[PDB]
């Protein structure tokens, strides 16, 4: 399912990214890298490692 | 006069109608029952392949509502819609940002399309 809402989310949005709106965009494009690059010792129940896939789609 | 128009807008004879409705803009009254009239009679200058003429209804119909101390009805929505978004393909963003944010006030698709727009006319303001 969360590989299925990356994909669902980069389609909707398919080529919004190209911004030199933007501040949303550039708040959404913040919010997936630090889901791409977080680093947990702990595994928190609710921002698993599924979300990764789709967050890079 | 104006039903003439709707019959001959729905038999596929534009040029005729154009005609007909420009006779009835001049039996009208008072300006306040020509804004039904401006939007579609922009439109079948639209399907006639030229733009630029239909501008000039374009701007008359919004005018109006400033003329009527903000109006604001449901056919200069539509109006105030399409206009800014010819703009942004014509280059102009600041040009049409005051288009998105007087038309803020119409109906639930109506507000989102024009505070989009307004996001993205912002953006390269």
């Amino acid at each position: 399912y969360r590989l299925a809402a990356g994909i669902s989310l980069g389609l909707i949005n398919l080529g919004a990214g190209q911004t030199k709106q933007n501040v949303m965009y550039e708040d959404l494009t913040t919010k997936l890298l630090e889901i791409v690059t977080s680093t947990y010792d702990v595994e928190n129940d609710w921002i698993p490692e599924n979300s990764q896939i789709g967050a890079v789609i | 006069w104006q039903v003439l128009g709707e019959c001959y807008s729905k038999t596929g004879n534009k040029v005729e109608a154009i005609k007909c409705y420009k006779r009835s803009i001049k039996a009208s009254q008072t300006v306040d029952q020509n804004t039904s009239i401006y939007y579609r009679l922009a439109q079948l200058y639209e399907e006639l392949e030229d733009l630029q003429e239909c501008k000039k209804f374009m701007m008359k119909c919004v005018d109006v509502e400033e003329l009527l101390e903000g109006i604001v009805t449901d056919e200069t929505v539509k109006a105030r819609l399409w206009l800014a978004i010819f703009e942004i393909k014509a280059g102009n963003y600041q040009l049409a940002y005051d288009y998105a944010m007087g038309v803020s006030s119409g109906t639930s698709q109506e507000i989102e399309e024009a505070r989009m727009l307004a996001r993205e006319c912002r953006r390269h303001m």
